[PDB]
């Protein structure tokens, strides 16, 4: 099979601690709502997270 | 002439046998038992249901993140 390159990696990972990540944790997803549910259809409905990387 | 038997001063002590210090008998008991027992159940549903409210709150933070 095939795998995408070392490019489209090394993007800005949120380097925070787990407690400060669970600190807000409630106002975070409650107002963004545009890429996440689309990303869920990109993962739940369609499998193979290799067409699903963007 | 110096013998014993005194002129007076006697009791006696009893040969009696009694100490009926009762004691809250006769349907007064089983009454403090049942009401305090349901009082403990009355203390429930204000804590378990309250912790159940926090239990959905705990699972809320898991579902909000993880996309």
């Amino acid at each position: 099979v095939e795998l995408p390159s070392l490019e489209d990696l090394k993007v800005q990972e949120v380097k925070v601690s787990s407690s400060v990540l669970k600190a807000a944790a409630h106002h975070y997803g409650a107002q963004c709502d545009k890429p996440n549910k689309e990303f869920m259809l990109c993962r739940w409905e369609e499998k193979d997270p290799r067409r699903c990387l963007e | 002439k110096q013998d014993m038997p005194p002129v007076g001063g006697y009791g006696p002590i009893d040969y009696k046998r009694n100490l009926p210090r009762r004691g809250l008998s006769g349907y007064s008991m089983f009454a403090v038992g049942i009401g305090a027992l349901l009082f403990g159940y009355w203390s429930m549903m204000k804590w378990n249901r309250e912790r159940r409210r926090l239990q959905i709150e705990d699972f809320e933070a898991r579902i909000a993140l993880m996309p």
